[PDB]
RNA sequence: AGCGCCGUGACGCAGUGGAAGCGCGCAGGGCUCAUAACCCUGAUGUCCUCGGAUCGAAACCGAGCGGCGCUACCA
RNA sequence: GAAGACAUUGUCAGGUGGGGAGUUUGGCUGGGGCGGCACAUCUGUUAAACGAUAACGCAGAUGUCCUAAGGGGGGCUCAUGGAGAACAGAAAUCUCCAGUAGAACAAAAGGGUAAAAGCCCCCUUGAUUUUGAUUUUCAGUGUGAAUACAAACCAUGAAAGUGUGGCCUAUCGAUCCUUUAGUCCCUCGGAAUUUGAGGCUAGAGGUGCCAGAAAAGUUACCACAGGGAUAACUGGCUUGUGG
RNA sequence: UUGACAUUGUGAAGAGACAUAGAGGGUGUAGAAUAAGUGGGAGCUUCGGCGCCAGUGAAAUACCACUACCUUUAUAGUUUC
RNA sequence: GUGAUUUCUGCCCAGUGCUCUGAAUGUCAAAGUGAAGAAAUUCAACCAAGCGCGGGUAAACGGCGGGAGUAACUAUGACUC
RNA sequence: ACGGACCAAGGAGUCUAACGUCUAUGCGAGUGUUUGGGUGUAAAACCCAUACGCGUAAUGAAAGUGAACGUAGGUUGGGGC
């Protein structure tokens, strides 16, 4: 047994889906999320946990990611359908922080080739680190469609400064069996990153993009 | 309270198990100590019984019933002249009152196997090597 | 010490046991005494059995 | 050392009795769980006067431990324990080796 | 079928190894009162006229910088931590808490920025840029930044 | 000699440990300066 | 006799198996009538030798050299 | 007169406590001490051509490392030299010839291996289950390691076949206690149910003084039992050193 | 030495914690209003009013955010300094 | 502790000790409190002193460094690193 | 190397509980009277009931179950007849 049993989640998720699928018909997509709270836990004193796992299927394929990389990766990413940006156009963009301020905003994530290490910090500024989006490595043998599927599906848990975190673990328009599975994999992944496991969580809110933010515990 | 061990400066001279001074308990009750002191005070009488009457944090208070073995009202009156027998001299000093039989453990059953016919007598019997003429 | 193929013995003689040895030399005397007590009691309570 | 999280091996679960798929985890000891008879005896022996009553080990020599693998059949949930040799670093299902790759220095 | 994925840790092994007392050296590491320390002074003396040796040891804690002293017979064993240093590349430093990157792009946003004379100089050398390489010492479940170097080549 | 006093013994005459003694020390230990807030000559 | 440690730029010293760094010193220009201070810029190393293991050693191993040390007690 | 439900006193609980108590303070060792490890082990030699064989003999090594560096199959041949090919040079890649291994096989050393045991590639988990027998150390005990079958379930291959970890020789651990797995079994003894506890079979947590106590000194204030099994003076053998 | 219980009875006036709910932005520069944060993301309403874009910053603004402390507030009570 | 008089009694509070604060926090026993349980019990919060953190103190215990260059004969080095 | 000037007298593997191998004796699937009773020429000798010990059943942690397929098996030796 845990603090959460899949039965209680099964009954919250049903009317959570029944609201979005039946009642309110908005002209755009609806996304289900997970929000977590932390209690008796102090970011300044304690250890800032950091974890991510490969979620089985992507919660939202409608997010824009830019392919930093060398000639080989840009060549196989320009044919993929993902915006592949070179290394020699960034060469003197460091002149102005505004030139890269828009770069971080438009792309929901960044992944770069293994030559990112020497370059991406110093070629750019520290904005990407500040923004919470730092490029993740991709190898020459790693199929780039594999990473852009993986990096799009993975959820990252990070204790940055505040006791509240939130990862997105689905879109509404899936069948309900995989929704209860993934909402249940993400909660006990989150507790596994804590000192006392379930004894540090004090808030678990699951919901959909626009409506009834159900509390769980 | 407890019976502090009356060794000078707490220095017991022996093994660590016997190094205790403070958390040691007297094997007789305070009611038996009360009976001892009253019987010594009134050595011409025989302690019959005692009971609790009161207590505060420092003292427990008891009342002792004593019988006069010389009074002719007690020497006659068959229901009580057993106490005039010499065998009942200082029965409270030998643990023969109710509190003394309780502290000696004198009761029936398996819970009192150590102390039924007196524990030192039980120990002597259990620790006696009995040899017969035609050895068994 | 432990030596040879011999059974493990459990002779409980590590106390002052020689102070509590009872030898029943008085077996014959106490049997005579018991018969004497029975005879005197029979005489006292006669003819009760 | 690096061991996969998944492994096909023999399951003696009275319904498999054959090689089935297993999930691999590392064995963790578990809480000492007082009210165990040895813990009750120890508490009774340590109560009172007499000091420390049992040996207290001091002469540590080992620096590693044997790793025990907890194998769970995916068909009947029967579990089995396997023992590996001593190691300093142990990991499960991570970063299969790359053969012909340049050194990253 | 099953759930929760049985997420675990997959750990083992000791943070200290027992080696000796007389085999220690200055600039080596030793555990004193459960703290990791760097030896700066060790001396040996005979205890009597036909007795044996004892080692007096003076060492600085590798994290708090405090002096610790201890003494032991030269032939008993003491613990030595498994002190390790790691290269990282210096990304942003925002609320202290230097965010670092390994030889791969994997990030360590876990280590407090040093608040001492080395840490403030690190921040000043970081504000104008000139990407740094910071060394992290990580003995006995504690981590700390101890040095920083300007990259040599590839300007 | 050491049998007589905490300061006794030695191949030279010296106290050997701090002569400042805590208030919570026990009888036989309070030889020297007991619960001293400071020692040494006043005003340097 | 046995044992331990050290050797890095002219000097004093750091140093994470991926070709070496601090402070002065030195060099070039400037300011001054000139030197110093000051300002702007550069340069300086078989890491004591000679072999070995490693893809690659300043670090590890073997020797050789030069210094510093420690033990030296009961008789 | 002061003080007052506070102090005090009782019991339990945490701290402090060489003031005091009890105990300990390994072994081997050309006396002991300091040093070292010859204390559990492995390679070569000493070792005197079966086996065994000592020393604080000699030269070294071990407390690890590995999902492959384990298992099978396939294809190929290594170090090195010569001759050649823009930059390219003594050292970058390419080609041919010669090449018995002069390479490689995690790590000491020794042994072993060429259509392989090396290198590259394709699959995979036999590094599995149940026990018994055997070899070495040996008391023919344990522990560690290993060998050959049996009964299953598998991997690989066209197949013969091979595979019960690492090409072989080292790479490690009882009782008590704790913990997990298995049978879902046995017991809690007045009779049941459910917790809890205890059992049976098999792993782990560790004893490196490695057949496995829980352990700091000093003594010229010293004590006892002994020892010429053992040092310091004389004698004896030797004579490097001295002459 | 420190805490608790007992000894141990009789009383009042300022604080302060538990649970329900309503409130709340507190700032430096500056978008377009005075910005306490992080995740999602272009819609219901009589207002096209607001967000999207483009300017603005350390960080976007409609909306879902009864989520995250933090700062206040009125309770039938229950607890302590 | 030192040891008549005279004349002096330098520098060092990092360590060990002694001593003094705070409540901004870490550790934190028994009793008491809350929650889960059928209950034994388990978990959590609160949590005194001490410790920890931070000051003071050497007529407290005590301690009180290396190397190199440099003067118009050399040598030394007032000076300098 | 130590003990021994001389002589007399004394002066050191005992008894007990439990037990192993061997041997003797009795009876033998049984065996053991002597706790006790009876009796007596009285600590002897003689007589004795019921029990109890060991043995005739093992194995298992335990709940439990529990010894002939057969001339109580086959093969190889085997004294004696
Ligand atoms: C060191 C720890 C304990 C140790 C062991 O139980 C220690 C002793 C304790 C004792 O009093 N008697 C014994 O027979 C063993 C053990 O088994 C290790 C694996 C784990
Ligand atoms: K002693
Ligand atoms: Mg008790
Ligand atoms: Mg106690
Ligand atoms: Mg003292
Ligand atoms: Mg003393
Ligand atoms: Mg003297
Ligand atoms: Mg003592
Ligand atoms: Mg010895
Ligand atoms: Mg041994
Ligand atoms: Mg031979
Ligand atoms: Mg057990
Ligand atoms: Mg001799
Ligand atoms: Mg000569
Ligand atoms: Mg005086
Ligand atoms: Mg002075
Ligand atoms: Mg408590
Ligand atoms: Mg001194
Ligand atoms: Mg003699
Ligand atoms: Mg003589
Ligand atoms: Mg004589
Ligand atoms: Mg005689
Ligand atoms: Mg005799
Ligand atoms: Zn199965």
């Amino acid at each position: 047994m845990s603090k959460i049993t899949s039965s209680q989640v099964r009954e919250h998720v049903k009317e959570l889906l029944k609201y979005s699928n039946e009642t309110k018909k908005r002209n755009f997509l609806e996304t289900v999320e997970l929000q977590v709270g932390l209690k008796n836990y102090d970011p300044q004193r304690d250890k800032r946990f950091s974890g991510s796992l490969k979620l089985p299927n992507c919660p939202r394929p409608n997010m824009s990611i830019c392919i930093f990389g060398d000639a080989f990766d840009v060549d196989r990413a320009k044919s993929c359908g993902v915006d592949a940006m070179s290394v020699d156009d960034l060469k003197k963009l460091n002149k102005n922080k505004k030139l890269i301020k828009k770069l971080s905003k438009k792309y929901n994530a960044f992944i770069a080739s293994e030559v990112l290490i020497k370059q991406v910090p110093r070629l750019l500024g520290p904005q990407l680190s500040k923004a919470g989006k730092f490029p993740t490595p991709v190898s020459h043998n790693d199929d780039l469609y594999g990473k852009v599927t993986d990096v799009r599906s993975t959820i990252k848990f990070q204790l940055k400064k505040v006791l509240c975190l939130a990862v997105a673990v689905g879109n509404v328009e899936m069948e309900e069996d995989v929704l209860v599975n993934q909402i249940l994999m993400s909660v006990n992944f989150f507790v596994s990153l804590l000192k006392k496991n379930w004894q540090n969580v004090g808030s678990l809110v699951v919901k959909s993009s626009m409506g009834p933010a159900f509390r769980l515990y | 309270g407890n019976r502090k061990r009356p060794v000078p400066k707490g220095a017991t001279y022996g093994k660590p198990t016997n190094q205790g001074v403070n958390e040691l308990k007297y094997q007789r009750s305070l009611r038996a100590t009360a009976e001892e002191r009253v019987g010594r005070r009134a050595a011409n009488l025989r302690v019959l019984n005692s009971y609790w009457v009161n207590q505060d944090s420092t003292y427990k208070y008891f009342e002792v019933i004593l019988v006069d073995p010389q009074h002719k009202a007690i020497r006659r009156d068959a229901r009580y002249n057993w106490i005039c027998d010499p065998v009942h001299k200082h029965r409270e000093a030998r643990g023969l009152t109710a509190t003394g039989k309780k502290s000696r453990g004198i009761n029936k059953g398996h819970k009192f196997n150590n102390t039924k016919a007196g524990r030192r007598k039980t120990w002597k019997r259990q620790n006696t090597l009995s040899l017969w003429r035609y050895r068994k | 010490a432990i030596s040879k193929n011999l059974p493990i013995l459990k002779n409980h003689f590590r106390k002052h046991w020689q102070e509590r040895v009872k030898v029943h030399f008085d077996q014959a005397g106490k049997k005579v005494s018991r018969r004497n007590a029975r005879a005197t009691r029979a005489a006292k309570i006669a003819p009760r059995p | 050392v690096n061991v996969p999280k998944t492994r096909k091996t023999y399951c003696k679960g009275k319904t498999c009795r054959k090689h089935t798929q297993h999930k691999v985890t590392q064995y963790k000891a578990g809480k000492a769980s007082l009210f165990a008879q040895g813990k009750r005896r120890y508490d009774r022996k340590q109560s009172g006067f007499g000091g420390q009553t049992k040996p207290v080990f001091h002469k540590k020599a080992k620096t590693t431990k044997k790793v025990v693998l907890r194998l769970e059949c995916v068909k009947c949930k029967t579990r089995a324990q396997l023992t590996l040799k001593r190691c300093k670093h142990f990991e499960l299902g991570g970063e299969k080796k790359q053969k012909g790759q340049a050194l990253q220095f | 079928e099953e759930h929760t994925f049985e997420t675990a840790d997959a750990g083992s092994s000791a943070a200290t190894y027992p080696m000796q007392c007389s085999a220690l050296r200055k600039n080596g590491f030793v555990v004193i009162k459960s703290r990791p320390c760097k030896i700066v002074d060790m001396s040996t003396s005979k205890t009597g006229k036909h007795g044996h040796a004892k080692v007096h040891l003076v060492a600085i804690d590798i994290f708090t910088g405090k002096k610790l002293e201890d003494l032991s017979p030269s032939t008993h064993n003491m613990e030595v931590p498994v002190v390790k240093r790691n290269e990282y590349q210096l990304l942003d430093i925002d609320d202290g808490f230097l965010s670092l990157m390994n030889m791969d792009g994997d990030t360590k946003d876990d280590v407090k920025a040093p608040e001492g004379e080395l840490g403030d100089s690190l921040q000043t050398a970081f504000d104008e840029g000139k990407d740094l390489m910071v060394t992290i010492i990580s003995a006995m479940g504690e981590e700390a930044a101890i040095s920083f170097k300007e990259a040599a080549r590839t300007d | 000699n050491p049998v007589d006093h905490p300061h006794g013994g030695g191949n030279h005459q010296h106290i050997g440990k701090a002569s400042t003694i805590s208030r919570g020390a026990v009888s036989g230990q309070k030889a020297g300066l007991i619960a001293a807030r400071r020692t040494g000559l006043l005003r340097g």
